[PDB]
């Protein structure tokens, strides 16, 4: 029952094996290989590090957007300056506003 | 400059100012591919975790 | 930030170059990743980068700084104190840091993406054999002369 | 006066010679033609000192220089084969490709050649060995020159619109564990000679 | 099962295929091998839709398509033979060498005395028909490139110390001599009218 | 092995049972349930829809 159940969750290794008495060698070899990788021990560190890197990416992006908005603002003010050089209507110069 | 020139010569619509700015005026740097990269990295890391 | 980039680029290059070692369990490579990132973070340049990032959490400060920079560069004296180019660059300092930090995150994601692909090796039998064959061959490659075109 | 070999057989064989290989996934007609008359092909090649290898799981056929008495120096000495021997860096790229090939073959089974890769992914991997001349365009020129040369040996399709290429299955036979081990031993020998 | 084709036979055959030709006076043993074994040779060609034409006096064998003309195509297409179209200069030199081979065969007989000439006299005529590329040495360079390409196409020998060459008999067997003669007529016509 | 495999393919009618012969009566009760009630009803409804 154990050999079967483990093979149930397997991907790519125990699938080749059965769930019977002759299959024990590969089963325990897989367990041994996992223990060498000690892979589950990384868990908390890697969860936190993922939070770190992804938080970094997202926040830096919400930044890069904002600064693009302000560069566009600079374009607008340059053009307001340029248009102030001339009259639109008799006593009137035209100006741009943004929101 | 020339991009704006053509978009201007193409103002057959003669539409409202918001369009004027958004299309004709400002060269484009929307961050779509950037958002794609970010979500893709997030998913790659979720794969590592899984 | 020039050197911050160089450091993280080098770290990425190292992690790639090391991932070729067949000897590395999946658990070995994950640990190497985490340790490389922690080390690069605690080094001074890393501390600078981290400080910058922490500021980005409190964006209000950076935005206020850029605002005040604009106000300053407006004042007539600015023209005298700085030729056109300097005023340009200072006006756009905050950005030219924010953008630059992106290069860091690109190295990070590049490492992460490579290790994700590597770590998926739930190989079948014969595939696993030939994969060992390759990894052996490649670690041999890492020590050859790739500059001598004749070679 | 004289008999004609099945015109269809003649067609399939001469085509397969032109390409050096023939895939079910593309021209199942000629592929099955050979499957029906493999010994015919063999006899045909014997004057030529050639042979047919077969891989029906991958739906592949491919000529191969007869090993019986072709000069001990190399099968490449064969007068009639024309393209030049594979070389080191090319074999390096070959290794990278084969790795991707086998990985995807697992992910999708050992069926037809949907083995697609995106060029940008190669740039990191190959960058480690050949280095970095610090100009992305330069390295792409390098990489595409290599890929081209490989397609000269028939191993890879050139980039499509989406800059993706599919790995020709003929690679696996070019990169079976036997060749890998032989070349790997030779590589270790070269490391020793250089050291 | 099948015993191997005689090594001599496959050797001579591979020579013939690599060069599409065999010359007795230069490589008599392969020529003789094929002569003793023409049925087997053509049988080997039989699947490939190939065949050999012969010229004992000129001492040459040459490959050729076995198929009939326009049985199921407007124009014959053989996969293993690319019908390259010689550019203008090559065709011009070919016509000159064709008529020269004819003239030499008049002066010395057909085949028993291979056509020969010194390169010097050819340079003026060819420059006249072509147009100066920039210098006499450039004329030599272009002419030598042409001679090399001919030699690669089995049409001439190298220019020796005296820059004397032997015109290969295959010119005599060439496919469309009339088209080349018409091109020569066009050439001399153009030269005559432009003065 | 067969009973565990059935519980593997199970959708919530066999998982509740154990993996020994005392459970087999429940297994085959589910079997008759499926054969009589589920299959005719569901095939008819499938083709009717």
């Amino acid at each position: 029952k154990r050999m079967s159940e483990a093979k149930r969750v397997d991907t790519g290794a125990l699938v080749e094996a059965g769930a019977d008495l002759d299959d024990i060698p590969v089963y325990l070899q897989r367990l041994q290989e996992l223990t060498e990788e000690a892979l589950p021990e990384k868990l908390n560190r890697f969860l936190d590090y993922l939070n770190r890197s992804s938080d970094d990416g997202v926040t830096q992006l919400l930044s890069h957007i904002e600064h693009e908005v302000l560069v566009i603002e600079e374009r607008l003010n340059e053009l307001n300056e340029t248009m102030f050089r001339v009259d639109f209507q008799p006593d009137r110069y035209l100006r741009l506003d943004t929101k | 400059a020339f991009t704006l020139l053509n978009r201007a010569a193409g103002l057959k619509q003669l539409n409202s100012i918001d369009e004027i700015f958004r299309e004709l005026v400002l060269d484009d740097h929307s961050a779509f591919d950037r958002a794609a990269e970010v979500a893709n990295s997030f998913d790659g890391l979720t794969e590592i975790h899984q | 930030f020039r050197r911050v980039e160089d450091s993280w680029r080098e770290a990425d290059r190292a992690l790639r170059q090391s991932i070729i070692g067949e000897q590395y369990h999946r658990g070995d490579i994950v640990e190497r990743l985490l340790n490389d990132q922690d080390a690069l973070l605690n080094t001074p340049e890393g501390r600078v980068f981290d400080s910058f990032q922490q500021q980005l959490r409190q964006s209000s400060e950076l935005k206020a700084m850029s605002e005040r920079l604009r106000v300053i560069l407006s004042h007539p004296s600015a023209s005298d104190a700085l030729n056109r180019l300097q005023r340009h660059d200072l006006r756009w300092l905050v950005k030219r840091l924010v953008d630059e930090s992106q290069t860091v995150l690109q190295a990070r994601a590049r490492s992460e993406r490579d290790v994700r692909g590597f770590m998926k090796t739930g190989l079948a039998a014969e595939h696993h054999r030939v994969g060992h064959l390759l990894n052996e061959f490649l670690n041999l490659a890492l020590k050859l002369d790739w500059q001598r075109q004749m070679i | 006066s004289e008999t004609r070999t099945l015109q269809k057989i003649r067609e399939a064989t001469q085509e397969l010679l032109k390409y050096g290989l023939l895939e079910e996934a593309s021209k199942p007609n000629l592929y099955r033609i050979v499957l029906s008359h493999p010994e015919e092909v063999t006899r045909i090649l014997e004057p030529l000192d050639l042979d047919i290898g077969i891989d029906e799981i991958r739906g592949l056929l491919y000529v191969k220089v007869r090993l019986d008495e072709t000069p001990a120096q190399d099968e490449w000495a064969h007068p009639l084969v024309r393209r030049q021997r594979l070389n080191l860096e090319q074999s390096l790229l070959v290794a990278i490709l084969r790795q991707h090939f086998v990985a995807w073959e697992q992910e999708s089974g050992t069926g037809a050649s949907q083995a697609q890769i995106a060029i940008d992914d190669l740039l990191p991997q190959l960058q480690i060995y050949l280095g970095d001349p610090g100009s992305e365009s330069k390295e792409r020129t390098r990489l595409l020159t290599l890929l081209d040369q490989l397609k000269g040996h028939g191993l890879v399709t050139s980039p499509d619109a989406h800059e993706r290429i599919v790995i020709r299955p003929i690679i696996a036979h070019l990169a079976d564990p036997i060749n890998l081990q032989a070349l790997l031993a030779w590589l270790r020998e070269q490391i020793a000679q250089q050291t």
